[PDB]
């Protein structure tokens, strides 16, 4: 709802899975699990989870920021509004089939139906580790490459607690091979245009889109089933934990994701996804920050 | 018409290294325009309009017609075209027109048809200047070499 | 003048613009031009080609003042090389050199002169 | 206390470099091993897991028979000790200006080699592509400070000091027996930005 | 402990190098064979790795009993010194020869040196038919000196061997000094010269004074 | 075994001889062919490479049952001595000449000499017209000597190949006293006598004493 | 005086300011100075620019000094020799020596004479 966060990486690897694959954005799930492990290692946790079981604050996972905040594509919104020449028009439908960013000045457009031929964000490389002299040692490490000015804007609570925590993400990094030379970035906080924090609803009960991946709850769940269009893409992974000396998994979140269009906008969850008999929570943030589309 | 990636690889080298780059020449290879052959790399993209009838069975079989009937010219010869195929500039222009008129003379003059007639044919898609008749002659060296390492 | 992208299309048409022996009808149409007259003017040029590379052009700039005696010298004494001076302007591009990469193009400019000279007869 | 004082030093090549990759096509006259670059600038980088493998195994000769290597590089097993407190980033080539201005043709040089059989004594011709000399590269190291440190703080200080003492006398890279290494550090200094520790007591340890 | 030591000798010439750097398609009337140089100053460099590959097959004449077919099959003398891939034990072993760049560049630039590098020009007869084919092949003038250093570590792994891989580093150096030392050194090239040796130690401790009447 | 030994001999000029070198800006009326020098102290120098150049071509008349018509033709006792690139045993091949260097800088200063390049004037005479075509060659002088170094390997392959092969070193030597060491030749210009032919070891362990009797005989 | 950057340029103009046989029209504008006048000359200089190369400077000072003493007496004995020394400072040049440099640039500037020379007519 408040200020968009940008942040520069320049190199930076996000999961997806496995290690071969990097994803361009990372979710909220990713950058609210930085923040715990973040809180915890400066001894201020409790505030930040203290904070983190509110109504005030909001949290939205990475979009491409290239001189102006860019959305996803919303999931099957645009409507088929022309059977004339079907040899290319399914060729069409091939590049704007894996396009999924769409920029915040031309996104009505979108709705209203427009090709928007994709531009380049993060050319994923794949470079192929080793380690020397070992028995099975070539693992491989993909890469997002960034483009020379493109940067990723959470959209949370302008906090004060927060910007003392992702000062410090600048210098631990995001995403996936940090403490290798990846992830890590400079934050830059500013300011939301107009048209956009416009449309940053939380409880419009109209049209809306959502930008952020949420897991709602149970009461919700039911009728936001109806009218969704959404894709689900499966949070999971390892637990990541002090406490162990074992590499545990998490209980494997099926969430919806961004751009996700909906109906009666539903509120999520923080979701308890700890192994079982295990010390800790796991929290796995899972709550919406929509996006209105029509008003 | 269909569109096609091949990619040399090395042996022992595992098979999703080798899979991938191959779906990244056929990728490639559809946006030549559509219809294309993507040989070994990205930027041997040719048509098979042109890789068919020219590279593999016309220059291949020229190539092969010369450097079998001698002993003079070997590879060095045509390791030396690879460069001058690829650089390209110019003046490369220049220094290719001197370098075959020098081994014009430097054979023995029984054989000095056969090389002025591969010569000025070789020179002929050489300076075309429509770079479809310049990089073929290159894969088609490629695919010589490739058949002759011992 | 030349600039990079015509010095050898320059030179390229030098040679077909010089002379031809058109008369001693004994593998005619040769030049009056000798193949080693042109190498003794390219032997000036190619020690200063791979000098370039090596050392500052504040320090060639004593030959290439001496590329213009030379070309002059060579012009004086057969009267082939006097054409050769005229027609490809190396008298009018030896004056116009003042940095690395003009003398880098003047000394492949007198290669593609002898290039085209080998390749036409 | 917490903090995240940083090493901002400047490497410098003083032979070659060769950090390979991917290996995508031969292709005869083509480079047969091409350096590892930054594929948007297309400029030779230093990846930091180059830096990281190379600087812990020296160390490994050094501090080995660990506890002292665990908490400066982690370790998959040993919970205390994951994640272990020192962030690496890669190199960025700074002087892409200073090289042009010294003349140069491109950033990286193109090392002709063979090998000799030592029977047959039939060639057998590389392209190691390399890193020119004293191309200077970004490098920074983000070394954390935190509530259960502060007891041996002073103590990764006498190590990672010596750890890049030991770069200086090793090579970082690929083929380094033949060359391709001999990196030197300079301007090694100690800021720290987000947090509250002295950092002036560092400085003249590292001089 | 582990420790790293150091050979600053100096490599002087006598018929100077030639040791062949890019040899594609130069210019027509150029070095038909350039010497391998420096990006950024245009000098001559004796690569690290042309001393280790003339080092090991001089030294494969000498402390091999079984004549080796390949650089995996040497002894257990050589293969920990130069390295050997074959080895369970002896991969990355005692040894990085680093690069020659050039020490003496104002000295000679203080004499009636114009350029580092000669170029000598040079042909051959076809023996039937006497023709001859020149080439212009370029040449490390005479009186260069070169830096040159080693680094030998001592892992712990021998805790007996250092003092007898010197006596073969030294009779690696005295059998350069006699063979060529890189390029077309059948000829007259090459015929470097190691001059003032001395092996300081730079991490660790180990005495090196007792170790230096070996290399005199 | 591994052995290598050393044949220290000296070459000493007589009508000191011509080794060409381009030098394009040499001058204009002045030497045009200048002999080949070291660039830091431009003495008269001897290359390796003409040396050797001459031993395979002289004795290509002498231990060749069959003409050559290229190197690598040659039979086995050249080959194994000089070296070939279409064998296989025999690539390197068992001979080092080492270039020669103007030894008696001194002796020439001792005597009265100014330069230690002579410059002949040689006028090619057109024999119809008469009409002239000067030219200015550089030269050695005559009393020049040199220091000529020629090691010689033993790998384990020379059981008694040591003697035969230098029955063929003193074969080629020997023979240039009777030829020229390139240059013009046809009109002076490389008669040389080689000084002080003189084995010795540097490396291994190999007896001379049995050599120094077919050198010095 | 005569720098680097300029010496043939002056000899080119030493050349074209020398005065020309204006009566005697058989083959006309030809120089009162010939050939083999000019050529004695350089043979003083050419014998000293394949000098410097070899010998030290601190050597070659005898014979520098015999140079303004054969200039002199050259220009002495015939009128269009007198001319030369005139037109091309030579005698000025001369007297600058110095150095093994100036040496070179000065036996180079003897030939820029020579070469244009041969050239114009």
């Amino acid at each position: 709802t408040y200020k968009l966060y940008i942040m520069t990486f320049q190199n930076a690897h996000f999961g997806s899975g496995t290690l071969d694959s990097s994803k361009l954005t990372f979710s909220a799930d990713r950058i609210f699990s930085a923040l715990v492990l973040e809180a915890l290692k400066m001894g201020k946790l409790d505030a930040f989870l203290a904070e983190a079981n509110q109504d005030k604050f909001t949290l939205t996972d990475a979009f491409p920021f290239q001189f102006g905040p860019f959305l996803p594509k919303p999931i099957g919104y645009p409507k088929h509004d022309q059977s004339v020449d079907v040899k290319e028009v399914r060729r069409q439908a091939k590049l704007s089939k894996k396009l999924q960013f769409l920029a915040l000045e031309n996104v009505d457009d979108y709705l209203n139906g427009e090709l928007f031929e994709n531009e380049e964000h993060a050319v994923i490389d794949t470079v192929t580790k080793n380690q020397p002299h070992k028995d099975d040692n070539l693992y491989q490490v993909a890469t997002t490459r960034f483009s020379n000015d493109t940067s990723l804007y959470v959209i949370a609570n302008e906090s004060d607690l927060l910007n003392e925590l992702m000062s410090s993400l600048q210098y631990s990094g995001l995403g996936g091979k940090r403490s290798s030379g990846f992830g890590r970035f400079e934050l830059d906080i500013q300011n939301i245009p107009l048209e956009l924090s416009d449309r940053l609803t939380k409880n419009h009960s109209d049209k809306v889109m959502s930008l952020t991946t949420a897991l709602p709850v149970d009461a919700d769940l039911e009728e936001a089933m109806e009218d969704g269009h959404y894709l689900l893409t499966k949070s999971s992974g390892f637990a990541f934990s002090h406490a162990t000396n074992e590499n545990y998994r998490k209980q494997d979140l099926y969430k919806f994701a961004s751009g996700s269009t909906f109906s009666k906008t539903f509120e999520g969850q923080i979701v308890d996804v700890r192994p079982l008999d295990f010390p800790h929570a796991v929290l796995n943030y899972a709550k919406p920050l929509f996006f209105k589309l029509e008003v | 018409t269909l569109s096609a990636g091949i990619g040399l690889f090395a042996d022992k080298t595992p098979i999703s290294l080798m899979a991938h780059q191959t779906g990244e020449l056929e990728e490639a290879a559809k946006g030549n325009e559509k219809d294309s052959i993507s040989l070994f790399s990205s930027d041997y993209t040719f048509k098979f309009d042109r890789f068919i009838t020219n590279v593999y069975d016309d220059k291949l079989e020229q190539i092969r017609y010369f450097f079998n009937h001698q002993d003079e010219r070997g590879k060095n010869f045509i390791y030396k075209l690879i460069e001058l195929l690829r650089n390209h500039d110019r003046m490369n222009m220049a220094r290719l027109a001197y370098y075959l008129t020098r081994l014009e003379e430097l054979t023995r003059e029984t054989d000095r048809d056969k090389f002025k007639t591969f010569k000025n044919l070789f020179y002929s898609w050489y300076t075309n200047k429509n770079d479809k008749d310049r990089k073929e002659a290159e894969l088609a060296l490629l695919l010589y070499i490739y058949e002759i390492r011992k | 003048i030349l600039t990079d992208e015509n010095y050898v299309d320059i030179a390229e048409k030098a040679i077909l613009k010089l002379e031809r022996n058109t008369r001693n009808r004994k593998n005619p149409d040769a030049f009056f031009l000798t193949t080693s007259k042109l190498r003794n003017l390219l032997s000036l040029t190619s020690t200063l080609f791979d000098e370039s590379k090596v050392k500052e052009y504040d320090a060639l700039l004593d030959r290439i003042a001496y590329l213009r005696v030379q070309f002059v010298y060579q012009a004086g004494r057969e009267i082939a090389v006097k054409d050769l001076i005229e027609k490809a302007q190396i008298l009018e591009a030896l004056k116009e050199i003042k940095d690395r990469e003009t003398l880098q193009r003047f000394c492949r400019y007198m290669e593609a002169l002898v290039a085209y000279f080998k390749f036409y007869g | 206390t917490f903090a995240k004082i940083k090493f901002s030093a400047q490497i410098r090549l003083e032979t070659g470099l060769h950090i390979g990759g991917s290996d995508a096509f031969a292709a005869i006259g083509a480079i047969n091993s091409p350096v590892i670059k930054d594929p948007i600038t297309n400029l030779p980088i230093i990846p930091g897991s180059s830096l990281k493998g190379k600087m812990r195994t020296l160390l490994a000769k050094v501090y080995n028979e660990s506890d002292i290597l665990s908490r400066l590089f982690g370790n998959s097993k040993d919970k205390r000790f994951k994640m272990g407190r020192l962030i690496f980033r890669d190199a960025f080539l700074s002087n892409a200006d200073e090289l042009d201005s010294l003349g140069v043709r491109s950033y990286t040089e193109v090392k002709f080699e063979n090998t000799i059989d030592r029977i047959t004594a039939e060639a057998n011709p590389r392209q190691i592509e390399r890193a020119i000399r004293n191309s200077t590269f970004d490098f920074e190291l983000i070394y954390e400070i935190t509530d259960e440190n502060e007891n041996q703080v002073e103590e990764d200080f006498k190590v990672i000091r010596d750890g890049l003492k030991l770069l200086e006398l090793d090579y970082l890279g690929g083929s380094g027996s033949r060359g391709y290494g001999k990196v030197a550090f300079e301007n090694l200094k100690a800021t720290t930005v987000f947090g509250n520790y002295d950092v002036k007591t560092l400085n003249e340890l590292l001089t």
